[PDB]
């Protein structure tokens, strides 16, 4: 939970000290920027299921060693697993926007992922392909505003990098 | 920790006795079936990584509500935590089949895992069920039994190992119950 | 303008090593001022990184707080600083003894064959990750709260004689134990080491226990060589974390 | 460490004149595993010199020193 | 060896028998065939084991 | 360097003491499985090009994205590469059958493995696609004898619980 | 408890190690070594109340100021009181040769023993004789065999260098 | 630290080569003297601790000078310490015999050992003599030509472990020179 | 510097004593193998420039990256410097086996090698390897096995002189690395 409020404050608590005016002045960047942000949260929680079948299926026409027997995609109860989680990862991106700060995609979904992947045989180049398709399927003034889509894809951009 | 020659002399210090013949082909009968034993645990840890990937996704597999939104397996922060678990037991486990006692099992892991559990609220039903699972893959590895892997042994019987192995997943069984 | 050339005290540095002789001297200085601030280099990447657990996503956790009042902590800076000054004042039975004390203990710690071997050649990195593996784990004496009152009398007959260590062999005090080293800086300590006692059982559900099975493994593969003391620390993990090593006198 | 020591004055002298030349048989600094200069010369005929290369400086080699100090210093 | 006495300790090759010499040539140069010298002086002087 | 020596040399140093019978008699054992591995490190040494072409491509038969442009061995020198990494793990396995001990896989081969595969985004299940292609063509009383295939197929499942 | 199987474990429990090749290794030297250890067990279990008393007055052999008023030995319960002890370091030379290791005369023969045996005034000289006769009354070939005497008089001079 | 097997791997590393056999019965040869090793580092700490009261008391009469009023060796303190590094120094040459190599006695305790002792003011040429003592002493209870005791080991030619063990007892003398 | 004489002079110092018979048939041995130890240095010395060129060029030949851009042998100021250093650490070794004692190598070559290599820039992976060819390349001419240059000699042993020369070179690597 990495936000604009919790990290001045708990740095403000190590030194045991009120809150000044570099405190707050970091605050009123959070009334200038969450214009942008709850947007493109509002735009992605009712668009949803429309964007995680776009992009679930992306992997697959890519990817399609994966519907291979003993691989992993093999039955048709682990596909239906495999975009449960491109809608989880969707729905952090979405709760991330709210607070705007990396702290819901840090430690619910990212936090453990590659001691799981790696033990489940997993591939995270098939996650990174799915989440590296919404990026550039997004158009700057037809799905969102133009700092919306900016603070969108850059929430994308850190789940690309923590994969890869 | 202590092992199978060091329980007998433990043993036979409470009552200052030598260690005579009376109690010597127990321990004669260890080392003379030793071969079976590393033969044993050689099985178990060649196959240490798949075992707890077979186990963990089967307790889900039984019990779905482990990755529902507040379940115990649901964050990858704490599915990560279960499968760190279920390596921990395993690895004691084949501590103490190696050693042929079960004090590096009890004294190292199991004092306070059941204090333990009830105080991060694990649940001790399905817990069960993840150790339960990996009891059957081990006695299927130690009598050469499992259905998608052979491997190469010398002829003969070691059903007296897979029932010790049986009996060392049933002491972390009832540690948690 | 004068006629100032440059002097030869200073065009020596543009010299190439040669190999032997007293020119062989030069270069055995500059070498051994270029490993010894390379291992304080060593010995602060590596605290940076123990750090970087008290920060585990972002955000400061209670581990790293100093003091909680206004001044409170301008004043832990103000003794860890004439900490190291007393650190450099021992003697040669001191700073010998405590880098193959911590040689002994940095090789049991290590994981693979580079790590054991670069705790042998630098010694502050050695020392300081002695204790950047237990600030991490949390098996400190500042960290570890008695959860019985066998165990706080276990735990402070271990503390009793760690407390004779910091005194000679006479039985007069170091300096190697001081608190105050000003007027009035004795209490500023007394005040910061119960803030930080306070903060040591406001700890989470899993923090609690994970610390319980981590001073176990820490009294058992650094200071117990047998089985009777492997029982000691086993069932109380607070005297197995009071056990601390024989660097620093405390 | 007293008499036998420098005079440092990096600046010393005070002259703005016209510089002199120096020798060839130098340090280079640019190749420095040449022979140069002293191998087609009468450096071949003299006795070769004294420079110290041992730490001790056994008690035979302390009088054959001092014997080319007379000598040549 | 009439006509050519300074042909000793000349090997001939292939047509005589197979010399025998405790070498040790390796970079760290120890003789790896100290049991086999001995097993092959046994059968000079003795002929057999 | 993991051996039945360097363990019982460090325990006994970390203790501060003397060897004893303890200590002895772990070095008994290492005279007796001596035969075995060291067969099994001479027969890995005159084959070790035959085995890497079998199995470098063991891997390369199973998995084939690889050869996709933008994936992993998509020319050949990104191929060569990947012979070339199954020839260093091959050599490793014969270090550790000489040693009698994980200690050359551990240092040379396996740390930083996980850390390394993942930022170059390579396949680690292709890996072990080559690795046990090894353990299963290896019949037992043509290639070597009895127990020199129990010491060569555990230090290749060794390398298999290491990397996935 | 040092042991051979108490030390390799608890050496891989302290790397979070599973029980690899050279631990399996290490343990088959308690199959080899053990068949004289275990020898020499019988014998001490069968002669010991022979070899005590054979090693008590060896201790007032050498030291007959034992008995007299004003030193030491004046009376019979502190006489007979010296064969219960070195009844007990014959035990525990045949619990060493039990578990293959020297656990059971470090943590109850040795640990301590320095200070029980200064400030009770017992003089350490006369419990070294009586060791090292037994070590030198020993022939080899008539009572136990060849290795079992060199497993017997390994744990008795381990005895004499931590007595002094 | 390494052994016999493991110095000869890093070599082999170095040159990116299998280590095939051209140098296997060069380490097939260091198993066959196993035994014979095996039954030699039995006979150092054996007699260990007679050695180093054979060793620093040997010092104190040919140097009188230790037990001098501002010495070495002086007080009741500096005995036990004395005392102490004779057992420290053959503590490791006892790991690098059974190890085969001197890659132990090298670095955990020869790097540093020598600015240590200008640092405390050992006088270091008494210590070359009270480690050739026990070079002296090692020698005489390898090869069993000691005169007060003698072990009872098999017949047979151990002077290649006798020439090694005094290998590791001047490479300690080379170091604090 | 010493001799393998003077080694024994310097030894019988220590202890006060006359250098008599007891140790004169070690040094007996020496004079009577003394034919054999000049037969060697002549070997060494008749293909010393060959050496120093066939070691650098598979320095080359094992690790391209000295000859790339910013290498360490990369231009004619810097090879040639290469091939210089390479026939002072030849010649100070054959001044070693000519004496039967290491230290005029480890006196006037040895001394401070380390740490001008350290403030060099010289990369110690590539300086052990230019050694331990060379250390190759001499006992193939000891024992007289070099493939491509034969040389006369009587019949006799003479793998005791390449052991200790390959000793010398183990040495350099050693106190380098
Ligand atoms: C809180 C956030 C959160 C996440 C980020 C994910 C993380 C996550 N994913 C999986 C689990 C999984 N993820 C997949 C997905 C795939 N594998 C395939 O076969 C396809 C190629 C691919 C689709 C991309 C599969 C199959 C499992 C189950 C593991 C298994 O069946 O072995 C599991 C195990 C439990 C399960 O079955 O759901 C967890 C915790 N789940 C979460 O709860
Ligand atoms: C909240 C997240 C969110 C998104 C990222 C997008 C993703 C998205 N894009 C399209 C659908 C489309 N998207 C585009 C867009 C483009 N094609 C181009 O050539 C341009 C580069 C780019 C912007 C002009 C076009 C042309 C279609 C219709 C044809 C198609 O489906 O490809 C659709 C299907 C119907 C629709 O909604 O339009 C969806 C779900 N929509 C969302 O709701
Ligand atoms: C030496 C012995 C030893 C052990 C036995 C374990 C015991 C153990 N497990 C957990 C910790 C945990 N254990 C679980 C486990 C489970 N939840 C489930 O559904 C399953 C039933 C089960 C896995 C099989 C989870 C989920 C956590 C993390 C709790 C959380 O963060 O939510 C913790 C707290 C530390 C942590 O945060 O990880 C400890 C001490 N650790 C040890 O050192
Ligand atoms: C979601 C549905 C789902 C499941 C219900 C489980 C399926 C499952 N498999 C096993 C059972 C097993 N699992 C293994 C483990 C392995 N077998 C091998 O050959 C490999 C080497 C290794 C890991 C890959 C073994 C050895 C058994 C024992 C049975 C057998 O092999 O015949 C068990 C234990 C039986 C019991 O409860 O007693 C279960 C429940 N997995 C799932 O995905
Ligand atoms: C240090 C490494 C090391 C090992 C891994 C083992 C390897 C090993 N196992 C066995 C030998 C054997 N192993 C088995 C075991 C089995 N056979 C079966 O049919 C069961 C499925 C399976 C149980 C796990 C049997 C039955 C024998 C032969 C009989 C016996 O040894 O008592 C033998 C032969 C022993 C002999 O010939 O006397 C060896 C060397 N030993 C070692 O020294
Ligand atoms: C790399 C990780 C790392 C950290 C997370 C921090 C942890 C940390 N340590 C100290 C400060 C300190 N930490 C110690 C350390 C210890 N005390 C003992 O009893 C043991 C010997 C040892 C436990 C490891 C000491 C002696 C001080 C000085 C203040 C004090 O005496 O408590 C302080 C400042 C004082 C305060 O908390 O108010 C902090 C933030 N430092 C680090 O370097
Ligand atoms: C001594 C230990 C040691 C190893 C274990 C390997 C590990 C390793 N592999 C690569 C590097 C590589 N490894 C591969 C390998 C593969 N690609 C595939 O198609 C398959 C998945 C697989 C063969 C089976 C490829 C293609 C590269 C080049 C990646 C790149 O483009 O950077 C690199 C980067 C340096 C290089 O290019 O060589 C390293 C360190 N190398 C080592 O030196
Ligand atoms: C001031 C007078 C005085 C001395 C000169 C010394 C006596 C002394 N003894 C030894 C030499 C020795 N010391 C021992 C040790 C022992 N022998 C045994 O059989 C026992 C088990 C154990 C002692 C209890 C051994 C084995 C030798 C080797 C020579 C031998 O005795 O055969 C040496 C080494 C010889 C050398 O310098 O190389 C010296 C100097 N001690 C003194 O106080
Ligand atoms: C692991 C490697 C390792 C070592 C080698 C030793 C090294 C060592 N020796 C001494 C310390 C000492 N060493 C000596 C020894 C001697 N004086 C002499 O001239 C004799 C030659 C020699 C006796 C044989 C003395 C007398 C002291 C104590 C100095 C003093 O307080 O007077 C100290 C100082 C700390 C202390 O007091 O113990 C250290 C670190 N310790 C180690 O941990
Ligand atoms: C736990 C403790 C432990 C030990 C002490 C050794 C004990 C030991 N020593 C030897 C065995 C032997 N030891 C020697 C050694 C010697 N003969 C000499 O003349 C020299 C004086 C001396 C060494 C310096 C020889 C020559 C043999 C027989 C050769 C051989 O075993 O191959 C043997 C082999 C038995 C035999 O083959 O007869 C054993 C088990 N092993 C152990 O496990
Ligand atoms: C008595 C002993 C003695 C020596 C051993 C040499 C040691 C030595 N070498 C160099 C100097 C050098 N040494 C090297 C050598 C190498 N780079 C490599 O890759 C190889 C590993 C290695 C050659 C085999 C190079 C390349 C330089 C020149 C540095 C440069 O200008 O780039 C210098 C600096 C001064 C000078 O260049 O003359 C010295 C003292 N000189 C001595 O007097
Ligand atoms: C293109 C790549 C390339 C290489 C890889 C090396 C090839 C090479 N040659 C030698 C090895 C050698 N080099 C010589 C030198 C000579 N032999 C003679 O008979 C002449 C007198 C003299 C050269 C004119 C000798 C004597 C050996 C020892 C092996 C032998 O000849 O049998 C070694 C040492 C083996 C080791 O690593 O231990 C190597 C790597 N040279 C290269 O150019
Ligand atoms: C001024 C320069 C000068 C020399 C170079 C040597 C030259 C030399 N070497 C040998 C003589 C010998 N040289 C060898 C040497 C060898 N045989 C081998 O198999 C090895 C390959 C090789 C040496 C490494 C042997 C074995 C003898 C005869 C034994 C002896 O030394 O008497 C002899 C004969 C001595 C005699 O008459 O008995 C001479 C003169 N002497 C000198 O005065
Ligand atoms: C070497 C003797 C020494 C110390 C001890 C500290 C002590 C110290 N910490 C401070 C202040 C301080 N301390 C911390 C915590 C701390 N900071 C970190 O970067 C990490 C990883 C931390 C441990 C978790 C924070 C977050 C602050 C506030 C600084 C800021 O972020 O603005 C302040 C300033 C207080 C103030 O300005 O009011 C001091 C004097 N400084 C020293 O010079």
């Amino acid at each position: 939970m990495k936000s604009v409020i919790t990290t001045v404050v708990s740095a403000a608590d190590a030194a045991g000290r009120f809150p000044s005016n570099s405190d707050l002045e970091s605050i009123q960047g959070n009334i200038q920027r969450s214009a942008a942000r709850l947007e493109a949260a509002e735009k992605l929680a009712g668009n949803h299921e429309a964007v995680v079948k776009e992009a679930g299926d992306a992997c697959f026409a890519k990817y399609a060693y994966l519907k291979n027997p003993g691989e992993a995609g093999e039955n048709q109860e682990k596909i239906n697993k495999c975009y449960r989680d491109v809608d989880h990862y969707m729905r952090l991106v979405n709760y991330c926007l709210v607070v705007g700060g990396t702290g819901p995609l840090d430690e619910w979904g990212i936090a453990g992922a590659r001691e799981v992947y790696r033990t489940l045989n997993l591939p995270t180049s098939a996650y990174v392909a799915s989440i590296a398709y919404t990026r550039d399927r997004l158009c700057v003034p037809r799905d969102m505003s133009a700092q919306a889509g900016v603070e969108f894809s850059a929430y994308l951009d850190y789940l690309i990098n923590a994969l890869s | 920790m202590l092992d199978a020659f060091s329980r007998v002399v433990v043993n036979s210090d409470a009552k200052a006795a030598y260690v005579g013949g009376s109690d010597l082909q127990a321990l004669k009968s260890f080392i003379a079936d030793g071969n079976k034993r590393l033969d044993a645990v050689n099985s178990i840890v060649s196959n240490a990584s798949c075992m707890v990937s077979d186990a963990v996704s089967g307790m889900i597999c039984e019990n779905p509500g482990l990755i529902s939104p507040g379940g115990n397996c649901y964050t990858n922060r704490r599915m990560a935590a279960c499968l760190r678990d279920g390596e921990i037991i395993l690895r004691y486990v084949s501590y103490a089949l190696l050693a042929g006692d079960a004090s590096v099992l009890e004294d190292r892991c199991l004092n306070g895992l059941k204090e333990t559990y009830i105080a991060l609220g694990v649940p001790t039903n399905s817990s069960i069920r993840a150790v339960s699972i990996m009891k059957a893959q081990a006695v299927a590895f130690i009598t050469n039994t499992a259905t998608e892997r052979k491997m190469s042994f010398a002829a003969g019987d070691c059903t007296s190992l897979a029932s010790e192995v049986a009996s060392y997943f049933d002491r972390v069984g009832a540690a948690i119950s | 303008v004068t006629g100032a050339v440059s002097s030869v005290n200073m065009r020596r540095f543009q010299r190439v090593p040669k190999v032997s002789g007293f020119s062989a001297k030069v270069t055995k200085k500059n070498v051994n001022k270029a490993l010894d601030k390379a291992d304080m280099f060593f010995a602060k990447s590596v605290t940076m990184e123990g750090k970087a657990a008290a920060i585990p996503y972002g955000v400061y956790g209670i581990q790293c707080m100093e003091g909680s009042a206004k001044g409170m902590a301008h004043e832990k800076r103000a003794m860890a600083l004439s900490a190291a000054f007393r650190m450099n004042q021992r003697s040669a039975a001191e700073k010998t003894g405590a880098m193959y004390e911590n040689r002994r203990l940095a090789l049991i710690l290590a994981q693979n064959d580079h790590q054991e071997k670069q705790y042998i050649k630098y010694p502050k990195l050695a020392a300081a990750a002695l204790m950047a593996s237990t600030e991490v784990t949390r098996a400190c004496q500042r960290y570890a709260v008695p959860e019985s009152i066998e165990e706080e009398f276990l735990a402070a007959s271990v503390d009793k004689v760690n407390k004779m260590r910091g005194t000679t062999a006479s039985g007069v005090y170091k300096s190697s134990c001081v608190e105050g080293n000003a007027k009035g800086q004795a209490e500023q300590a007394r005040v910061a080491a119960l803030a930080v006692a306070f903060r040591s059982a406001q700890k989470s559900a899993s923090q609690f226990a994970a610390e319980r099975y981590a001073q176990s493994k820490y009294g058992r593969d650094l200071f117990s060589s047998t089985h009777f003391e492997e029982g000691y620390a086993n069932t109380y993990p607070a005297m197995a974390a009071a056990k601390r090593a024989s660097s620093y006198g405390y | 460490l007293s008499s036998g020591s420098s005079a440092a004055v990096p600046f010393s002298t005070a002259v703005r004149f016209e510089s002199p030349s120096g020798g060839l048989d130098r340090y280079s600094r640019v190749d420095p595993a040449a022979p140069g200069p002293n191998v087609i010369t009468r450096f071949l005929f003299k006795d070769r010199p004294v420079r110290r290369s041992d730490p001790s400086l056994s008690e035979v080699d302390r009088e054959a020193t001092m014997r080319t100090v007379y000598r040549n210093v | 060896q009439v006509g050519n006495p300074s042909t000793r300790s000349v090997s001939v090759g292939s047509l005589g028998p197979k010399v025998f010499k405790s070498e040790g040539i390796n970079s760290n140069a120890q003789k790896t065939n100290n049991e086999s010298i001995l097993q092959a002086s046994y059968l000079a002087v003795f002929g057999r084991m």
